Formats: structure tokens, C-alpha cells, sequence
């Protein structure tokens, strides 16, 4: 089957170069015209232009013109999307798909962030309850995305709302995760939060009881 | 370059009922050309229909596009549960390559006023010097919702943050949290906290309030 493989998530800061990748298999990778896409955060679909991998044939989009390079090692079955310096403003989805007119198969994806921000864990404080009750953790001040949160291990699922994270002024992440229980249970049930940071290697449970 | 727009922004409908979603263009584009592209959260697009009205591989006969000049449609006869995405359509008749700038469809329901919940910062965090106080809506419908929150019966504006759940994959309803930002020295400064909640479902606005301390 047609196969267009992206390279994994980046995250960068300003002024730094970046080459990202869209490897094809399942067909003749020199036969076909590669498009590479544009989507911003919680935006649409943006055409950046298209390279020919048989002779590097390259057309760039009007608004993506001087500002991306477009290329292709055929030798390899890869095309390349690259950028000089970095812009907070390239923080976007980026994806591959094969031109037919349409496209008719696609990359799943490269995440590509750029911030001045650095690497930092976060904070985990008690949202605390004080019959339907509701409790939860804030997980404050972290970067990059993402953060696991679950409940009591796992062992707890039903009625649990994990948020989008927001991203603050000072260019750090805040999420948060609420669970609704029984206001019978606040004296019996043990609720623990289990946050996980990757990025800074930042564990954390929070119990979270009333007050 | 030929400009694609799309109406409406957001589609709500209930499964079962036809989805009629529309693509008009600044200048006459060759059916030839049109396609459409479906997306659902973290996943790529996926071809739906090209050529203005033939399915893509593996595109159950629900799904139907027609339309000739300027305007064009994508019809769902019948929607299903696994329908509910956002929806592009693009033309590739003449470049630049271009694409509408989407169309959500969402599940209607029944109207569901939000519960709400208001949560203090904690001790923890005010020795850091920075209090967040958190306002839950949880299991409303539909999505539009205002929180407005209050110090000393003063109306905040442009300290606040918030983020929305995807609608839930059950009850089709959505979960909202609302974080108010202050110093910590803002915070001791002050006694009455207040979320108030206005949305569809509420005949009046709901506040839920503490006193700090």
C-alpha cells in the first residue's frame, strides 16, 4: 500500500534551522508530484507548494515563496521541508500527501514548536472539594506539551475531564484535570492525580482531599 | 488565485439527519477540480470526494458532492456517529492549489445547562507568589458558554484563560475550565471570588463564589 512516512515532532526555538522529512513507499516515488501542507494551531489547511522527487521540479505557494525551501532526495524516496531561522510563528502541523489533482494519500503529521520557552516540569496543586462533588489537579507551568494525567493509576475514568492545556504570557503550559465523584465518597475514596512530564522527566502524584 | 469559501463555519445536527455543506468559489472552477477532505483531532485529512462528485477509496455511499461553477456542495445523506469531523473542500484546476477554510460538523442535543464548580487556590501555590482560581461548567450544550469572573463584585477582563473539551463521545455534551490569574499580593488584597455562568440552558446566570480565607 501507498505509504507517506513523516519525521517526528520537533520542538525548537527561534533563529535555529530545521529540516524535516516525508519518506514514500508502496509506489514509484519519482512518478508523483509531493505537496506539503500548513495548519496552524486550531486553523485550516494551508497550501506551502509541491516538488517533482524525479527532477526537483519546485513550485512554492505565493505566501510560503522565499521563505521555506522545498527539496528531494530521490535516491532515498524522501522530501525535504527546511527553514533557515525559525520563527514562533512556524508553530504548526505539518503534513506530506501525493499529488494525483487532488491529494490522494497523506503524511500523519510533523509537530513543529517554536518557542523561547525552555524545557521546564510542572507544578501539580490540588483543585479541592469542598450529591455531586468535583475535584481535581492543576498542572501549572510546564514546557513543552505534552503532559499523561490519570486517576487513581487508572482505576478511575468515569466522569474524568482532562482540558487542553493553555499557553500563558510567560510562554509556559497550564492544564487542568477534573474528575466528579459521589460527595459520599469524600470521606472514604482515596483521589490521587498521577502527572507525567516527559520532556523534564517531572513525575507527580497529588492527593487531592477537601481542606 | 481562486479563493474557497465555506458555509456555515459550524454545522450542528443530530445523527440521521442530512449534513448539506457548502464551497463557493471567487471565480468558475472545472468540476474536474474540486475535492474534499475530511479531518478528525490529531489525525491527517483523508480524500473524500474529488472531481466534485466521485468517492475516494473506501468512502461509504452516504457521502455526495455536486456543484459546477462557482458553487458546490458536499452532501452526508444520513450522518453517523464517526461523521461528525471537520470538512475542506480545494480546487487544483489552477494554481495556486487552495483550500476553503473548514466546516465543523458537531452533534446537536438537547440543551444542557453546565454544572458549575469554583475551586481556591491552594496554600501551595500562593507561597510561590501567584494564585489561579479555577471555575469548572461541566456537561453542558451547546458549546457557547461565558464565564465571567469577579473580585469584590469587579468585573475581570484579560487575566483569564480557558480551554474546552472535545464533545463527549456519549452524551455529546462539553466540559469547560476557566483559570483566573492574579498575584498572590492581588489575591490577599481581596475577599469575595465569583464565577458567573451565562449559557443557553441557564434561565438566569449561575454564580458560585467563595470567601477567601
Amino acid at each position: 500500500e501507498v505509504q507517506l512516512v513523516q519525521s517526528g515532532a520537533e520542538v525548537k526555538k527561534p533563529g535555529e534551522s530545521l529540516k524535516i522529512s516525508c519518506k514514500g513507499s508502496g509506489y514509484s516515488f519519482t512518478s508523483y508530484w509531493i505537496g506539503w501542507v500548513r495548519q496552524m494551531p486550531g486553523k485550516g489547511l494551508e497550501w506551502m507548494g509541491i516538488i517533482y522527487p524525479g527532477d526537483s521540479d519546485t513550485r512554492y505557494s505565493p505566501s510560503f515563496q522565499g521563505q521555506v525551501t522545498i527539496s528531494a532526495d530521490k535516491s532515498i524516496s524522501t522530501a525535504y521541508l527546511q527553514w533557515s531561522s525559525l520563527k514562533a510563528s512556524d508553530t504548526a502541523m505539518y503534513y506530506c500527501a501525493r499529488y494525483d489533482g487532488e491529494l490522494d494519500f497523506w503524511g500523519q503529521g510533523t509537530l513543529v514548536t517554536v518557542s523561547s520557552a525552555s524545557t521546564k516540569g510542572p507544578s501539580v496543586f490540588p483543585l479541592a472539594p469542598s450529591g455531586t462533588a468535583a475535584l481535581g489537579c492543576l498542572v501549572k507551568d510546564y514546557f513543552p506539551e505534552p503532559v499523561t494525567v490519570s486517576w487513581n493509576s487508572g482505576a478511575l475514568t468515569s466522569g474524568v475531564h482532562t482540558f487542553p492545556a493553555v499557553l500563558q504570557s510567560s510562554g509556559l503550559y497550564s492544564l487542568s484535570s477534573v474528575v466528579t465523584v459521589p460527595s459520599s465518597s469524600l470521606g472514604t475514596q482515596t483521589y490521587i492525580c498521577n502527572v507525567n512530564h516527559k520532556p523534564s522527566n517531572t513525575k507527580v502524584d497529588k492527593k487531592v482531599e477537601p481542606k | 488565485e481562486i479563493v474557497l469559501t465555506q458555509s456555515p463555519g459550524t454545522l450542528s445536527l443530530s445523527p440521521g439527519e442530512r449534513a448539506t455543506l457548502s464551497c463557493r468559489a471567487s471565480q468558475s472552477v472545472s468540476s474536474s477540480y474540486l475535492a474534499w477532505y475530511q479531518q478528525k483531532p490529531g489525525q491527517a485529512p483523508r480524500l473524500l470526494i474529488y472531481g466534485a462528485s466521485s468517492r475516494a477509496t473506501g468512502i461509504p455511499d452516504r457521502f455526495s458532492g455536486s456543484g459546477s461553477g462557482t458553487d458546490f456542495t458536499l452532501t452526508i445523506s444520513r450522518l453517523e456517529p464517526e461523521d461528525f469531523a471537520v470538512y475542506y473542500c480545494q480546487q487544483y484546476g489552477s494554481s495556486p492549489l487552495t483550500f476553503g477554510q473548514g466546516t465543523k460538523v458537531e452533534i446537536k442535543r438537547t440543551v444542557a445547562a453546565p454544572s458549575v464548580f469554583i475551586f481556591p487556590p491552594s496554600d501551595e501555590q500562593l507561597k510561590s507568589g501567584t494564585a489561579s482560581v479555577v471555575c469548572l461548567l461541566n456537561n453542558f450544550y451547546p458549546r457557547e458558554a461565558k464565564v465571567q469572573w469577579k473580585v469584590d463584585n469587579a468585573l475581570q477582563s484579560g487575566n483569564s484563560q480557558e480551554s474546552v473539551t472535545e464533545q463527549d463521545s456519549k452524551d455529546s455534551t462539553y466540559s469547560l475550565s476557566s483559570t483566573l490569574t492574579l498575584s498572590k499580593a492581588d489575591y490577599e488584597k481581596h475577599k469575595v471570588y465569583a464565577c458567573e455562568v451565562t449559557h443557553q440552558g441557564l434561565s438566569s446566570p449561575v454564580t458560585k463564589s467563595f470567601n477567601r480565607g
